[PDB]
Order: C-alpha cells, then structure tokens, then sequence
C-alpha cells in the first residue's frame, strides 16, 4: 500500500514540478486548453460571434477551473514526496511558495468572476477585463520555475554594459533625428504638426515599422531621416542580435562542458568525508563503525575529530571547485599542476643520479 | 564551557609537537602521518591557508577554536550535499539505491570498509528500502 | 558489357541520389525548369497574359512530367548499384521509401490533372488549385534527403529551451500590449474597433511590419505602443538571431573537427578485428587462414573464439569513441592519458633508481 | 578630522567618478530627473498641456540646475582624493578635462536660458531650441568616461574591413535598384515622379521600413523591387548582426580571461624590482636598506646599479607580457616552454646515464 | 636620380594599389569626389534645381575625369616598381588586368558622354542614363582588389548548405502563405485581386516591409497571414544573422591566429634550402660557395644535388604546413609530437637502467 | 543445447586458472599473454567493465554465456561497419580497391599477415574485380 | 660629464672579464652569479636581446651608456606602476594597506628582507597611516 | 639523354649500398649521415612517403628519375617563395635589406656560413643597394 502510494506521489511530483519527457505533453495540453479558453473568450468578445461561442467558452471555463483546482490539490499532495515539505507544516511551507499563492489567487479570482460576472454563463462587462487579466496571469504562471525569466536576466546582466551602450546610442539618435525632422517640417507637413508627432514617427522609423501615418515630405527632412535611419536602425535592432548571439554562445558552452566526470569523483570524496564527520562526533555514544576504523588507523578522540573535520572541509572545498567545470580553466589548471609535478620529477632525478655520479 | 577549551588545548599540545604554539604544515603532516593516514604534503599545506584566518601559513589556537565551534550547520554545506547526491542520481527521482552507495563509497574518494557503508545504510536507510532519499539524510545533518 | 553497365549505374545513382559537383548543375536545371513552370502557370493565371502564356505553360508541363517520369525510372534502375536494393524485391524496397512514393503520387497527380483538367491544354478551374498544390509539393520534394529539415530540427532542439523562452516572452508582451491599446483606443479610433483588431495591429507591429491599416492615434495608446514595441520587437526578432548564430557556431565546429585521422585508425583496427571474428567462426569448416595464423600465436578453439570476440567488441567500442571527434574533449582525454602515463614513468624511475641507491 | 574628511572625499569621488554598486542608483536618479525634465519640456511644448505642465517644468529646471551645480562643485572638490589633482593647480588641471568643461558650459547655458528666455518661468520661443539642445548635450554628458563610445569604436575597428564590405554592397544595390525602378515607373506611377523619389523609396524599402507613401505598381518595377529587396535587405540588416555577434564574442572572451593570477605575480616581481631601483640610486645619500642588503649578496656600486636596472627593466617587460592574458596564447606559450624544459631534461638524462654506462 | 625616381615609384604604387594608412585618405577623397558627382548629377536631374546645379556638375565632371586619367597614368607608370610589370611588355601585361581595362573603358565612356551628350555643359537626355550607369560602374571599380566580393563569396560558401536551407524554407512559406491568402481574399479584398498581388504582399510581409498597399482584411486571411508571418519572418531575416555571425567568427579566428612565429621560422628554413638548390646546380659552372661548403661536409656531385633537393622539397612542404596556423590544430599536433617524444624518452630510460640493473 | 554450454564451461576452466569462477583482469591477461598475444593490461582491464554485467570487475560464467550467444547480428555493428568502410572510401563510390585493403590492413590496427588479407579478398572479391563494394560485405556479416 | 662616462667604463671593465669589449650572455651571467645572485641563464640571455640595440647577442659600451642615461622617467613605466598597484587593490580605493605590502613583497617576485619593505613603508607611508595611496608613490618615481 | 640516366644510375648505386634497388629510409639516412650532415631519422622517413609514388616506404629508381627531371619550375614553388619573402618584409615594400638576410640566414633554418649568404647577396643584389627586391629573385628561379 505505502510503496505504491509513494510511487504515485513521486511520479505526480515529477510530472507536475519537474517534467522531462511525456509529462510535458500533459503540460502542453493544459496550456493548449488554457490557450483555447482565451481564444474562445476572444471569439466571445465579438458580438457577431458571441452568441455562437459563449456556450463553448463557458464550458471550457468550467473545465479549466476544475483542472486547475485538481492540479493544485494533486501538487500540494505530491509535495510530500520530497522531505522539505511533509506533514501539516511541510505542506503549509510548500503553499508559502510564491507561485503556489499565485495559483490560489488565480483559483479564487476565477471563482469570483464565474459567480458575480456570470449571472448565467456569458459574463458581465466589468468582469470581462478582470477575466482577461486573469487569463494573462494564468499564462504567466504556466511555467512555475521561472527559468525563462532567470535565463533572460542572467544573459542581460552578462551584457549589461553593452546592452546599455546600444540603448543609449539608440535613444540619443532617436531624440536628435526627431528634433531635426520636427525643425525641417514643422509647418510644411501636418504629420509633424508637433515635436511629439516627430518623436512618434522617429520611433516608428528606427524600429523598422513604417506605419505610413507620418513621414517626411521635404528634401531636407527626408535627407536627415535617411541619414539617421541608416545610423540608428542598426542600433535599435542591435539588442536583438546581441541577445541571440549571447544565448547561442551560452548554450554552446553548456554543451561543451557536459561531460562532468571530474565533478563526479569529488562528490564521492566529499560525501565519504561528510559521513566520516557524522560518524566521528564525540558527543554521540554511537557510530562505533568509524571509531574502530580509525582506531585501526592509529586527546586521541579530539585529535581524530580535528583531522576528520580538516579533511571534510577541504574535500568540501575541492568539490566546490569541481562544481564549475570549464574546458579552458580545466586545461590551464591541469597543465600547471602537471608541469609542477614534472618539475618535481626532474629535480628528483637530477639530485638522485647526482648521488649516483658521486659513487 | 571550559571543558571544551581544555580539550582543544590538549589537542593542540598533541599537535604542537615542537611546542611552537601554531601547528605548522610539516608538523600537522607528521602528527597524522604517524597514525596511519599519510596524505601528500600538498593537500595539507594547501588546506592550511583555507583555514588560516591570520594567513601565517600555520594554524594558531584561535583558528583551532573557531572551527572546533564551527559544526556542520555552518559553512552552508547543505547545498554541497544536495549537489553531491544529485550528481549520483542518474534518474533524478531524489533517491539512490543502497547498492550504488556501496559501489561509489568503495571505488571513489577516500575508500572506506564495508563497516563504514554499513553504518551509512543504518542511518540513511531508516525505512529499510535501499532507495534512500537524499533530502532526509541531508536534514539529518543539521539535526 | 557488365563493367560499363555498372559504371553507368553507379554514375547515375551518384548524380541523382548523392550529387557533389557537376551533378548539382543538372538538379539546378530541373529546379529551374520546375520553377519556370509555376512562373508560367503564374503568368497563365492572369487573364490578360493567359492567352500569351498558356501554350508555353502546357509545353513546359509536358516536358517536366516527362522529365520527372524518366528521372524516376532511371533512379529506380540505378538503385541496383547499392546492394541494399537489388533484384525485384530490392527495387520494391527502394520504392517503399517515402520520397519515392511521393514521386509516384506526384506523377499520377500530374497525369490526372493533365487528362481531366486540360480538355484543351489550358486547364480547368477546379484542377487549377490542385495543379498549384502539386507544384508546391514538387518544390518540397526537390530535395530528397530532407537534410535541410533535419538540420533545422537539430538546431532548434539544441536551443529548444531558449527559443521557447523567446517565444513565450514575445507572446506575453504581444497579448498585454494589445490589451492596453484596445483599452485606450476602444472608441476614439475605429482602427481598434475590437480587441481582435488590436491583436492584429500588435502582431503587425512587433514583427516590424507596419502596414498602416491600424495604428494608435491617442497619446496614451501611442505611449504604450512605443514602450512595448521597444520591449518586444527585439524579442520577436530574437529567434532569427538565435538561429543564425547557432547555425554559424555549428558550421564552425564542423569545420574545426574536419581533420579526422584518429577516426581513421580505429576504423582499420575495427575492420581487422571484424575480419578476425568472421575468420574464427567455429561452425565454419573454412577460413583456415586466421585459424593457422592463431595456431602460430599459441577448449583451444573456443578460447581463441572468445579472445577474438573480446578484442573485436572492444575495438568496435574504441571506433565508436573515435566516431565523434571534438577538439576540446580530444585535448582533455589525451592530456589525462598522457599524465597517467607520465605518472607511471616517474613511479618506475623512483622505485628503480631506489633499487640502484640500495646497491 | 582629516581622517573623516578624506574618507568622505574618496567616497564622493568613487560615487561620482567610478560608480560600481549603490552609486549607480544616484546616477540613475539624476538621469531620471534629467529625463523627466525633457519629458516635462516635451509636455510643455504642446499648447493644450503647456499651461498644465510649465510650472512643474520650471520647478524641475531649477532643481536640475541646482543639482548639476552642486554635483560639479562636489566633484571638483573630491578630485583632491587622487594625487593627480590636488591643490589649486591640481584642481585647475582637473577642470581642464573635456567633460568638466562640458559641464561648466552646460551650467552657464542653463543659467543664460533661465535668465533671458524665461521672462516669467514661461520660456522664450527662441530660447526653446537652445534649451532642447542643452538637454540633448546633458544626456550626452550623462556618462563621463565615454566608455560606450570607446567600446563601439573598438568593435567597429575590429570589423572595419567587414562593416565596410557590408555598407558598400548595401549602397550599391540601393543605387542600382532605385535606378531601375525609376526607369520602369517614371511616368506610370506618380510616386516615382523623380529618381530622387525612387532613391527615397529604395532606402525606405531596404531598411524594412515600408512607409507606403511610395511603392511600385507595375509588374516590371515590382519584380525588380522584389529581387533586389531579397538581395539587399539582408545586407542592410547585416551591420546590426555583425555588431551584435562581435559584441557577444568580445564579452565572452573578457569573461574567459577573467582569472588573472599570472598577471598578479609579475606585478609583485615588477614592484619589488622598482623599489630596488629606487633604493639603489647612487646619487641618493640614503636608502642604506637595499645597499646593505646587496652588500650581503656580494665599480661595485655602479655594477650593482647596472644589474638592478637590468632586472627591473626585464621584470617590467615580463609584467607587460602578463598584462594581456589570452587562454589560447597562454596554452601555446606554456606548452612550448614546458616542451623545451622537457627536452633539456631528457638531454641531461641521456648524457648522464651514458656517463653511468661508461662506468 | 634613379634612387629618388624608384622611391617615388614604389610610394605611388603603395598609395594606389596597396593603401594602408594615409593613402586611404586620398582614396576616400576621390570616392567623396566621385560621390559628390553623382549627387550633383542627382541634383541636376531635378528641373527646379538643374539650372542651379548643372554648372557645378559639369565642373566636377571635368575634375573627376582628369583625376581618373592622371591616376590611371600614374598607376600604369608605378607598376614598374614591381618586377612582374616592367618595360613595354610588362606595362602591357599590367594593362591586361581586368580592372585596368575597366578603368580605360570608364575613361573612354566618360569622354564619349562629355563629347556627344554635352553639346555644351548640359547633358543629352539619352546620354543621361549612360552617364548614371558609368557612375555606378565607377563606384563598383572604387575598390580594385575586389576583396569585399571575395570575402562575401568565401563566407557564403562556408555556409552554402545552410544559407540554402534558409532560402528554401523562406521561399516555401512565402509561396504557401501567399496561396492561402489569395484563396481566402480572392473576391472580398480588391488588394488580392490576383494571386500575383498575393505574392507581392507576401514578399512585402515576410521581409518586414509593410507598405500598406495590400493587406488581409478577412478573419481567415488575417489569421493565416499572422501564423505564417510568425513562421517565416524569422526565416527571411535569418540569412542576415547567419552572415553577420559568421563574419564575426571569421574575424575572431583571424585575430586569434595573428601571432605567426612558427610560420616565420619555416620560411627561413625554406629560403635557405632554395638558395642551396640554386647554388648546387650541376649545369652551372659557378656557385663555388655552396659547392665548397658541401665539400667540407663530405657520383658525388649528383648525390649532393639529390640530397639537397630532397631537403629543399621537404622544407617547402614544411613551410606549406606552417602556412596555415590554427590554434586548435597547433595544440593537437604539438601535443601528439611531444607525447611521441616522451614515449621515446621513457623507452630509453626503461631499457637503459634495465641495462644498469643487469650490472 | 548442452554441447555449447559444456564448451563454454571448458573455456571458462581454461580461463579460470585460479579456479575463482570469475575470470579476473590479471588472469585473463595471463591466459592470452602466454599464447603469444600480449596486449597491455590497460586494454584488458578497461574492456572487462564494458562486458561486466554485474560490475564485479571480472567476468562470471553468465557474462561469458550471454556474449557467447551474442553474435555479429546483435550489437548493431552494421552501422559501425558502414562508417568503417565509408571513412576509407576517398571517392564515396561505395567500393574500395583491394590494394587499398592490403595497405590499410598491413599498416593500421592489429596488423595481420598477407594470408589474412588473402582470405579477406577471397570472401569480399566475389566478382573478382578488386573494387569490392562495402554493402555486399556488410550483408555477408548477418548472413 | 666625463665622470659618469668613466664610471660606466669601469663598470664595463668589471663586466668584460674576457675583455671582449661587449659583455656577452655567459659573461654577464658569471659576473653577477659570483656575487650571490644566481639567476637562470635563460633570463639573462633573453634579456640581452631586449636591450641589444645592434642585435649582436651581447651588450656593447654604447648600449651600456644609452640605458645608464635612461632613468625611471623614460620607458613610460608610469602605466606599468599604475597597473601594478591597481591589480593588488582589491577595493579600487586607490590605496593599499601596508600589511598587504609586507605580504606581497615577502611571498611573491624576488623576495626581499623585512628591511627592504621597511624602507618601502618609510618612503610610501609619508602620512603614517598604512593605507598608502598609489598615485603619490608613482609621482615619487619621476620626482 | 642517356648521360643523365647514367648519372642517376650512378647516384642510385651510391645510395643503394645494400643493393636492394630501392633506397630505404635507414639506407638514405646512412648515406648522407656519413658525409657530415646528420638529420634525425624522423625527417628522412617522413620525407620518403612524400615522394614515394608507389608508397613502398622507399624510393625506387623511377621515383628518383621523376624528381631528378623535376626542377624548380615545377611544384609551383613561386607562391611559396612569395610568402617566404613576404613574411620577412616588415614594411611590405616588396624589398628586404641585405643585413636582414644575413641575420635570418644565420639564426634560422639550416644555418649556413657567411660564404653562402655572400653568394646570395651576389646573385640577389644585382643593383648593389642592399634593399633587394623579392620579385626579381623569384623570377631568377624559373630563369
Ligand atoms: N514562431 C515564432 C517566430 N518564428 C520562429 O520561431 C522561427 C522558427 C519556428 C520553429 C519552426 C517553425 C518556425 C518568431 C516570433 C514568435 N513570437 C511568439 C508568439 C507570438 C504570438 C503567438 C500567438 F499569437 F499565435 F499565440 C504565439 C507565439 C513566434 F511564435
């Protein structure tokens, strides 16, 4: 009973919290489901299609709210598989997580909208904006880890100075070109009736949009727009290329490092050292295993404690160093160490067959 | 209490064979090398600086006491343990079979006897299944 | 007779299936031919040019159908050069390939369109859409390997998480900005008469299109569009840069690895081992060559079989490892092995001139 | 008194000149402040909002001018922390810096605009353009180092040939396509009434703008525009991708090199050598420290001077070489040196145990 | 006289043919001059400015034709500095170069246009197109090496498969999306009156242009355009990013390799060997230098010839290998060679102190 | 049948010189080293783990039998053979000259006598041309 | 003046033990090796070329005089000093504690006695605080 | 003519000390090693394959004759010479000073005496300036 119970618990936790293979399918389905809902809500906002789409929208709304509630309950139950959250207080702490609170606020907001806004199925006008915002936040919540946001932030920080330079130059050219076009076509063109119209046009231009609502018509304004467009469209599109290139480089490095064996071995060393530490506790009247083992390898008790903790902390440090493997630093450090070892060898042979030459 | 300080003083005296008052790299190598564990001098000397608060190249009694008070709870070893059992979890289930513990203990790191891994399975295998969870054991550290 | 026959067979198979140099020219010509056909069909759809282009279109259609049929026959004949497909059953298996079936469906569809739709060369209105779709599928088939699709899929999978992040952020900003612009200009602007018009405008904007059919006109809507355009045009253009950079990195690595000599030697080892395996079969009352060779190098027969299979399987593994050469992993593994060898050397010299010092 | 005085001096200099962490916040605030000013000035240029925004604009103008003046005074005071600028002449030299003069010209121009252009807070029409240009130059000055400009220039120079190729091809296709479209639609389309309209349209097109004011309408002009758009939009967008990729590669290399320990040690060697040089000056009747130290390590005085300067200059060179660490050159040089050392070792052992074999 | 004559010859050849520093300035000036000419010709095509710009255009035309002629003469004179082109036949061969013939055709075409098209200064209507084409070809000729074209072609070939994939996918989606939009909005929208209008709109869309002349208006056509725009704008912009990234990678590798010392030394070896080859010619009754040198290092004459040619050809090969330095291949080859040397060392020590152990 | 199992038992006995019942790395090195083939101990020991199903560092009788039953048809060696003859095909025609086989056999891998390559050309050169196709030979493997 | 030239001639004679008139790599190694400083011949020989104006592999009297006149003010050593104290400034404040000077002097580069760092702190620690500024010391160079 | 063939036969006999008819790596090493030039066997053996048309590991008389007929004009050495003098042209003027030729000849590659570089400057320095052009010398090769 308990074996299958815990098997199901861990399987559900893996599917919901850390999906790798088939679990994603389910997630995708939910996303599609949620996606469909907005689409139906989308199709319900139009009057000519509201009468034809509102029933399906309401049915899908009941389905999605039920699915979200059951998923939340299953997740807060499967949180018992990991020992961080077990028991009443453990499940409470799991619920304390920001995305869990986001989920419950989503559920209660959906309930409130369905109760008040839907005197029937179709929804109230005021509740419509709240419903759309709720769907937006559900889409935000679709990913629980926020790994996308973390990755984007890390990549941006890696290029913080440099994105900053791109943005600063882009803004400067936008302001300056807008100012001159406003000067040149203040009265001749009604499009640039005001400086603000010039700023809007310059933003539309430097972004490669080209709405056509505003555009220079004079020779001088057109010339200046041409020059500063050539100058600044590249700057405005630069952050996209910056990020794309940097993203590809990051994934390339991650692929390069993947091997991770020199990370494996120090893990074994460190875990053995940690078990020695726990087994050599002086205050514990147990753990005779490591005690007698050391007694084979030999004030005394405290000295053994001290040496064991020295080696455990240094092994922790060593595992920390192996925590980040880089091919370049790997080769550099390995070659430095090997060169030092080789130096020791040659000093040995020199002094040593010097002793021989003496004889 | 004064009892622990006296024990640390006795430990330092058993370490300060030369009586310098600051156990030096060669001396701390000698003290444990005689016992039966003979690590290469490189590991000892490069470890000394990691704990040498004053950076004198040795360990003085204050540096002895500060770490003697420092237990597993400090040094945020929790993350290191998490990574350590996550690397050896080829499935990611959060649990590892006991036989894999036997093998990894025997054939990696500072190798220990079947007795050490026996007490390991005693402590970790609380529910007696073999597929011991990492989170419970790491909680036992602070506990 | 047979020598020249097989020479022609292999030459045709190389030209059609695996073109490297001049063969591509022919392929290009066919492509151009096929291309011209649609263009002529294109030029035939316009009434003012249909009377002037339909005769050439029909002639080129006969030419291209004949060329495709003869090419299919020549290919299914030249499939005999490779031993996978030889004889009646071999050619049947070759025809089983998905692109071969695509070719025959193309041929039969072309025949059907030319027979029914062309009661007089010029084509029927209903058959016109089928003809255009047939041309589209022919263009799809132009490449038989599908190497382009495989490369695109591999690169996408390499950046799957990361393209996913880009798409997710782009979609989120699109939805959110469209929602606010719809709020700001629901009644003031007829362009954003509905939320759906706002979504269409937001997609046209974030993609740098700027049709001009819809655009904000209010100060608040224009401000919000400006901000979220700056935010999200980079995200929308990101996948292009991601893919381009990743593509360049992949080709760069492929160029880096090209040498392949450590891949050459294990191939020789493995093939020699495989021939030993075949020559040492116990059930075979032949192959006295390797039998007597081993008899020079020496229950007995089975032991020889066992050792030979050990070495053959390990050589297969070794060739497998050399199958993928990476400069970084090459240097890491080679230096680790050399360092271990060096350690062995120095242990030898130490213990050994210690023996000498003893004397 | 002096201790806290100098502590505050260095803290202010760090915050203003070289901000790393919290200091940036203050800078950002000032930027935002300055930014707000233009926005308010922006909002003040519109007549319908001028009466509502001019008071806040004037208040923020007083605030920003006061802030800039006090910041300039605090900076020219904190310049005493560094020994380059101390005392009357030191502060004068600090003021000589181009950005310091930019700051004072900004302050005086702001004073002049506020005195003359503002008869009563409201600003004069002529002084309005000067005020806007002053804000533009303040935004330019926001960064004192100009590190963004230096980085952009360095990256451009790194790709100078290659950006040049991109620009040259883009310009050529623009000219040529514009010429043909002008030929094809000289009279048929009023949009391309002149070649210059064709050039403007071609620039709008190759930049992916698509205003819609001008566009081909004839079959031939549309075909040519299609072909050369496909050809040249990629060329026009190329510089953006070039720069983005190159920027990412540069930051990647900078991250790769970061370790810098082989740069640390030669610094120690060089500084010790420099102190030896200063301590071994012959004309100085002091510095008996290094004099007696060398007297322990031994015409004589001049010889010691000479040897000390040899070693100091060579250590300076060595530190110069370590000034630029590159992983690739590090590995190449280190392996060459280690290989030469190994060669020396093996020659020693060969000749040496040859001597042994002789016995 | 001859010394200064040749100094000027080489200086002019360097400035015109291979400009590095200040020479570029002159080139730039000429380019600007030529550029100005078209601009003036540009400004001369407009009737309202023709009367004001034609005189300056004509003056600049005389100036530029004179400058081009004198530059051609100076270049064909300075071609004598290099020994490839010297004397009557050498200068003729230099003139045979394709860009030299381009220059003379440019000069003669300019003369013809100025003589016939310009009854005075004003230019003939028919000669105007020829003049503009001549300016276009002059701009083409501005660079004599064609290094930009060679670089672009090399980079394209490096990514030939991959650009091909991008183009193929882009074309496929363009065709397919255009087809469906034409189906959906054949009659509803006059913009897509024909399939060809749909193709033009699809090209304008997938390129991020957005003219606004044509665009979907129906729900289904708009949906399909949205989907395939998302799909294919990235593909259409892909070649730009591909090329930019690849360009940056190429320049990065070129910067990486720059050191070139292992290329320097084999050059010395090879040139010494070549001089030995020339000095050891048997048929030459001279060159007693190397003959007696070898006589110190010793049928005989032919044997010396043979050995010298062996070493010269192998040194040529060695210099060829050093011709292309790659950091990755450098490290791989150097480590393989060093490992083999180390193996030889250890075999020596093993067998050798085995001999010692025997004693 | 029991005949093959008996032959495998005889082979194991001829391998288990120590009689441990699990041929160990050093023992399997000794058994073939005495015959006349003397591979470095590294290759043997690193090969043992590749077939060691239980991971004991040796080969037990079940691990002997499982592979003894495992023939060329298993282990999907077909792809390896395809790559192996594709690398040595400088033309890509799918066929390789016999003389190139002589050379590559002689000067690479475990070198064999002209007799081995003679039987090789006998089997592969079915049509007697020298330019033997790869596909036919690899089909002969499974056949 | 002629006094400095005479002193340089005396120095060269004390260097040109062989009397060749161009102090050679081995000879300049010998001259200072006898004193008590014994740098590896590699450093000496690779340094000679850096100052060898004529590139003869040695140092002639003109190359001696040119540098003897060349003081700290030349060779733009200012930037090198700036980098040198900027690397050891973990804070970037522009000043470095005296104890860090003691440590870096003792454990890096050509190690010197406590007397050398004592005169160093004498000169640099003008205001007697320990946190000596880099800019003032580097100004002292030219001064 | 038959004279050159006879001379090549005499050369081969002076090379084929063993009389094998195909001068082998060790034999061609011995023949020139005795004269006074003693290149490492690696260079000889790795060079043999570069000229071994039949790939026998040696040089047969046909491979001797084919190259004996092959002069400087073949093997497109022109490009190699262009690169070789372009690398040593730090200015790119297309000419190199004679003293730089002295230095590079002396201190790189197979070093030769001042006599070799003397005949070099004789041939190259046709106009007697020292700054000898590369193009003229490389033309002299084919001439
Ligand atoms: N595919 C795509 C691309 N283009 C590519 O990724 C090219 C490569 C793909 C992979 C294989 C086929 C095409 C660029 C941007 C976005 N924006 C995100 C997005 C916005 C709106 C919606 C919605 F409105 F339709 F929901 C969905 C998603 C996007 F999706």
């Amino acid at each position: 009973r308990n074996a299958f119970y815990r098997k199901l618990q861990n399987f559900l936790y893996n599917v919901l919290e850390r999906p790798r293979g088939w679990a994603f399918i389910y997630h995708a389905y939910v996303f599609l489901l949620v996606f469909s809902c907005l689409v139906l809500s989308v199709f319900s906002t139009i009057k000519e299609y509201e009468k034809s789409s509102e029933g399906a929208l309401y049915i899908l709304e009941i389905v999605t709210i039920v699915v979200f509630g059951v998923e939340y309950f299953v997740r807060i139950w499967a949180a018992g598989c990991c020992c961080r959250y077990r028991g009443w207080r453990g499940r409470l702490k799991f619920a304390r997580k920001p995305f869990c609170v986001i989920d419950i606020m989503v559920l209660i907001a959906s309930i409130a909208v369905l109760a008040a806004g839907s005197q029937g199925n179709v929804f109230a006008t005021s509740a419509l904006r709240s419903l759309r915002f709720l769907q937006i936040l559900r889409m935000i919540r679709m990913d629980r880890r926020g790994g996308t946001w973390k990755l984007l932030g890390s990549v941006v920080y890696a290029h913080s100075k440099e994105l900053v330079t791109a943005w600063y130059i882009g803004f400067l050219c936008l302001i300056l070109a807008s100012f001159l076009v406003y000067l040149a076509e203040k009265g001749e063109n009604d499009h640039f009736d005001t400086y603000a119209d010039a700023l809007w046009w310059g933003l539309i231009t430097l972004t490669t949009i080209g709405y056509g609502d505003k555009y220079p018509q004079t020779w001088n304004g057109r010339l200046l727009a041409a020059t500063f467009t050539l100058i600044g469209v590249s700057f405005f599109a630069l952050p996209a290329g910056i990020l794309g290139s940097g993203f590809a480089l990051k994934v390339q490095e991650q692929h390069r490092q993947k091997h991770f064996e020199k990370r494996r071995n120090p893990a074994a060393g460190l875990i053995q050292s940690a078990w020695r530490f726990y087994a050599t506790n002086l205050s514990r009247t147990d753990l005779h295993s490591t005690w007698q083992y050391y007694e084979r390898t030999v004030g005394l008790k405290v000295s053994i404690r001290a040496v064991c903790v020295m080696r455990f902390l240094v092994s922790k440090r060593k595992f920390k160093e192996s925590l980040r493997p880089y091919d370049v630093m790997d080769v550099i450090e390995q070659y430095s160490a090997g060169h030092l070892d080789m130096l020791s060898r040659i000093k040995s042979l020199q002094s040593r067959v010097d002793q021989i030459v003496g004889r | 209490t004064e009892e622990q300080i006296a024990e640390f003083k006795e430990a330092f005296s058993l370490f300060d064979k030369d009586g310098d008052g600051t156990i030096t790299t060669k001396e701390l190598g000698t003290v444990m090398r005689s016992l039966g564990q003979n690590p290469t001098e490189a590991e000892l000397q490069d470890m000394i600086n990691e704990v040498d608060a004053d950076g004198n190249g040795t360990i003085d009694f204050p540096e002895f006491l500060t770490m003697m008070a420092r237990k597993m709870k400090d040094t945020d070893s929790e993350e290191e343990i998490r990574e350590a059992f996550r690397v050896f979890d080829k499935d990611g289930n959060g649990y590892i079979s006991a036989a894999e513990l036997r093998h990894v203990m025997t054939n990696l790191g500072e190798k220990l006897t079947d007795e050490e891994v026996d007490e390991m399975i005693r402590e970790a295998d609380i529910d007696g299944d073999g597929q011991v969870n990492y989170e419970e054991f790491v909680q036992m550290m602070t506990a």
